[PDB]
C-alpha cells in the first residue's frame, strides 16, 4: 500500500571508474574489473521539500505564466 | 526482485544498501540491458530537482489557477507537498527502471494513491499533467540524440529503455487520472 | 562595498496580458494599454540555502551527469 | 529611482502600468530587455545548479574532504553565492547599468574570497558556465525555450549581459 510516510527509494548511481577516491562502502565480493569501481546505492528516505524551494518554484511559475 | 534492496523497498529500515563489484556484475545480468539501464536511471535521478520543478511549474503555467488563493498549490506548504509528491513518484518510477519491474511502484506508491488524492481534493487533471511533463523529461534524458560531445555516455540507441520508462509513467497516469 | 549580508535584488517579471487575476499592486496609474497588465517587481531579499537542500544537490552532483545543454566536460 | 531605493527603502518596488511605460523610456530596448531579464531570472535555479554541478564535475576534488564545497554548510554557501551573483547580473541587465553590481556585489568580494580560501579558478568556472547559460536564454537557444516571443535580434542584449559576467570574472579571478 501507499503508506503515507512520504518515503521513497533514493537511488544513487556511482560509476566512478578511474576515480582516485578508493571504494570502501561495498564490502561484498569483488569482480576483478571495472565493476569494482562502480556501485548502485539505494536507501529509504523521507522526501522533504523546503520553503525556499517552494518559493523558487512559485516565482518561476509567476514569471513564466501569461494568462 | 533486487534482494539487496528488500528492506529499502518495504521501508523496513533507513539503512543504505550497496551493490558493487561482483554483486553489480550479477545485477547487470539479472536485469536486462544492464549498463544502459543504469545509465538511464542515473540521467533521470541526477536531474530530479529540475524534472520535478519544471513539471510543477509547467502544470501551473498551463493552469495558473493552481496558485490562485483557491488553488491546490497555493501557499508554500501546498507547493512543497506537490513538489514532494512529484519527486516521490519520480523516484518510484526510477526504481521500476532500475529493477525492470513495476511492482514496487504499483504496490508502494500507486495502491491507494487515487483515493487519498480524491479525499484531499488534489486535482487529477493537473496531477496528470505534472506526470506527463516528468515523463517527457525522462524520455528526453534517456533517448538523447545529441552528438557524442554532449552525452555523458558512449553514444548508442536507448530508445527501448525510454519506451520502458514511459510505460512506468503511464501506469502512474492510469492509476491517478 | 559588498556588505556580507547575502542580500541581492530579487526580480519578478509578470507579463500577465490577458490574465483574469486583476492587477492591484501598481501605484502610478494607467498607461491606457497593455502595460496596465504587466509589471516588474524588485525586492532586496536575503539569499539562503538550507543544509538539507545542499545535501539533496550533492546527491545529484556526485554522479557526474548533466542536463541536455552543453558539452560533457567531466573526466569522471 | 524606485528600484534604487529598494536595491534605503525596505519594501519591494511594484512597477506596472504607467510606471512600467515610463521605465521602458529610460532603459534601451525596453521590451526586449525585459524579455531578456525574464529568460534568465525565471530559469535561475537550473542556471545555478548546472554551473555548480559543472564546476564540480570538472573538478570533483571540490566535494572531497579537502575541497571547498565539502559539507552541506559549505555547499549551501556556494549554491547561495551563485544565486547572489546571478541576481546582481540580472539586475544589471534590468537597469542597463553596472553600478550596483560593482558597488554592492563585486567591490571587496575577492578580498573576502581570498581570506576564506574560496578557490578562484573554480569560482571563475561557475561564473563562466552561468554566462553561457544566460547568453543562450537571451537568444532563446537554450534547450528549454520560450514559445512565443516576436522574432528579432537580441545579440546586443546578449553582448551586454556577457559584459556583466565578465566584470564578475575580472573581479574574482
Ligand atoms: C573520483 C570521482 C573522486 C575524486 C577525484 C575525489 O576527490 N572524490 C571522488 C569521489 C568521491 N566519492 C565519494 C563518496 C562515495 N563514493 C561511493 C561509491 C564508491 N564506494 C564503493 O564501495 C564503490 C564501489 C564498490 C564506489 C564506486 C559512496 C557510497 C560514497 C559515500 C557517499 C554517498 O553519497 O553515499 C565522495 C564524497 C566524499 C568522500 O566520501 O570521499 C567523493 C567526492
Ligand atoms: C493570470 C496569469 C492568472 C490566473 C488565471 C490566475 O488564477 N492567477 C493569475 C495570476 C496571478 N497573479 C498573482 C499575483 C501577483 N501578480 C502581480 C502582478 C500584477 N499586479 C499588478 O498591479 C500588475 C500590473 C499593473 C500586475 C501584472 C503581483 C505583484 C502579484 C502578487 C504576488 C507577488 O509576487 O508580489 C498570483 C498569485 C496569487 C494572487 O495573488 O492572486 C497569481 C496566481
Ligand atoms: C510554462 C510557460 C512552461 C514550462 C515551465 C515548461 C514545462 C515543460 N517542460 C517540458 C519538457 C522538458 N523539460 C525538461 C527538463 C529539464 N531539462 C534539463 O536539461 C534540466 C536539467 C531539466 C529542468 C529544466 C526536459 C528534458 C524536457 C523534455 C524535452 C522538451 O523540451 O520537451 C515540457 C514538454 C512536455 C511534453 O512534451 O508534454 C513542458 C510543457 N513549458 C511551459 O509551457
Ligand atoms: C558535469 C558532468 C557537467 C555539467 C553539469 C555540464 C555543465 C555545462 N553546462 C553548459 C552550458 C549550458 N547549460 C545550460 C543550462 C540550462 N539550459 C536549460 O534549458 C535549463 C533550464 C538549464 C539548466 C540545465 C545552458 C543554457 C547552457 C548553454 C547552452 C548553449 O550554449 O546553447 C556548459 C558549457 C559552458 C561553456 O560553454 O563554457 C557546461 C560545461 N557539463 C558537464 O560535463
Ligand atoms: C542511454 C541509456 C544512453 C547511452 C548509454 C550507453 N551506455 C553504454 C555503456 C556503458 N555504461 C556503463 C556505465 C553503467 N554501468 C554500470 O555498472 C553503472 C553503474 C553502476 C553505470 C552507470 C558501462 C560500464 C558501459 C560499458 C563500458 C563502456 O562502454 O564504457 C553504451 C555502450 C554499450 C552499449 O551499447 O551497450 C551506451 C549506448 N548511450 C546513449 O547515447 C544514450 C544517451
Ligand atoms: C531577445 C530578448 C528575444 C526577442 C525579444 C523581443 N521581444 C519583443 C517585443 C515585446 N516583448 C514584450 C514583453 C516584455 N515587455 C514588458 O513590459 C514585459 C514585462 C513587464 C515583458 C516580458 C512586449 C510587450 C513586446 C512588444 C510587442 C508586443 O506587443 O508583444 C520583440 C519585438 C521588437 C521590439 O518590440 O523591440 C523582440 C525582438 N526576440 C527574439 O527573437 C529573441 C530570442
Ligand atoms: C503535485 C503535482 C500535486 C499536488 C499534490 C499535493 N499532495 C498533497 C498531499 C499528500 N500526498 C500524499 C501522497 C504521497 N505521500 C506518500 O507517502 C506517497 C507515496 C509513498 C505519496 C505519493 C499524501 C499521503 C498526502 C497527504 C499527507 C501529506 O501531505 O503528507 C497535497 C496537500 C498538502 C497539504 O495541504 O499539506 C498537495 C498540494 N497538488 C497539486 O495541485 C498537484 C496536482
Ligand atoms: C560557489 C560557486 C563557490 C564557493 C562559495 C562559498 N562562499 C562562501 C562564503 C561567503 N560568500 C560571501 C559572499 C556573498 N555574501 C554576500 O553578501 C554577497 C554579495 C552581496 C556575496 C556574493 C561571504 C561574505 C561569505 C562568508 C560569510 C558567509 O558564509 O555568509 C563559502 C563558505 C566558506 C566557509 O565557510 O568555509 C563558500 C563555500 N565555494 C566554492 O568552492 C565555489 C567556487
Ligand atoms: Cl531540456
Ligand atoms: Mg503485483
Ligand atoms: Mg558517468
Amino acid at each position: 500500500a501507499m503508506d503515507k510516510s512520504a518515503k521513497a527509494p533514493v537511488i544513487t548511481i556511482f560509476d566512478h571508474r578511474g576515480c582516485s577516491r578508493a571504494p570502501k562502502e561495498y564490502t561484498g565480493a569483488k569482480a576483478g574489473g571495472k565493476d569494482d569501481e562502480m556501485m548502485v546505492k539505494a536507501q529509504s528516505v523521507k522526501i522533504e521539500v523546503s520553503t525556499g524551494t517552494a518559493e523558487g518554484v512559485l516565482a518561476t511559475s509567476l514569471a513564466k505564466m501569461t494568462k | 526482485m533486487l534482494d539487496a534492496f528488500s528492506r529499502v523497498v518495504t521501508n523496513a529500515d533507513s539503512k543504505a544498501a550497496y551493490v558493487g563489484g561482483a554483486d553489480l556484475q550479477a545485477l547487470k545480468k539479472f536485469i536486462s540491458e544492464g549498463n544502459k539501464r543504469l545509465d538511464s536511471v542515473n540521467s533521470i535521478v541526477s536531474n530530479a530537482s529540475c524534472i520535478v520543478s519544471d513539471a510543477v511549474s509547467g502544470m501551473i503555467c498551463e493552469n495558473p489557477s493552481l496558485i490562485s488563493p483557491s488553488g491546490n498549490c497555493y501557499t508554500n506548504r501546498r507547493m512543497a507537498a506537490c513538489l514532494r509528491d512529484g519527486e516521490i513518484i519520480l523516484r518510484y518510477v526510477s526504481y521500476a527502471l532500475l529493477s525492470g519491474d513495476a511492482s514496487v511502484l504499483e504496490d508502494r506508491c500507486l495502491n491507494g494513491l487515487k483515493e487519498t488524492y480524491s479525499s484531499l481534493g488534489v486535482p487529477a487533471n493537473s496531477n496528470a499533467r505534472a506526470v506527463s511533463i516528468m515523463k517527457a523529461c525522462a524520455v528526453a534524458f534517456v533517448n538523447n540524440t545529441a552528438s557524442q560531445k554532449k552525452l555523458s555516455t558512449p553514444q548508442g540507441d536507448c530508445s527501448g529503455l525510454a519506451s520502458e520508462v514511459g510505460g512506468y509513467f503511464d501506469k502512474v497516469t492510469a492509476a491517478i487520472s | 562595498a559588498m556588505d556580507k549580508s547575502a542580500k541581492a535584488p530579487q526580480i519578478t517579471i509578470f507579463d500577465h496580458r490577458g490574465c483574469s487575476r486583476a492587477p492591484k499592486e501598481s501605484t502610478g496609474g494607467k498607461a491606457g494599454g497593455q502595460d496596465d497588465e504587466m509589471m516588474v517587481k524588485v525586492a532586496s531579499t536575503k539569499v539562503t540555502v538550507s543544509e538539507s537542500d545542499a545535501a539533496k544537490k550533492l546527491q545529484e552532483f556526485i554522479t557526474f551527469e548533466k542536463g541536455i545543454d552543453g558539452p560533457f566536460t567531466s573526466k569522471n
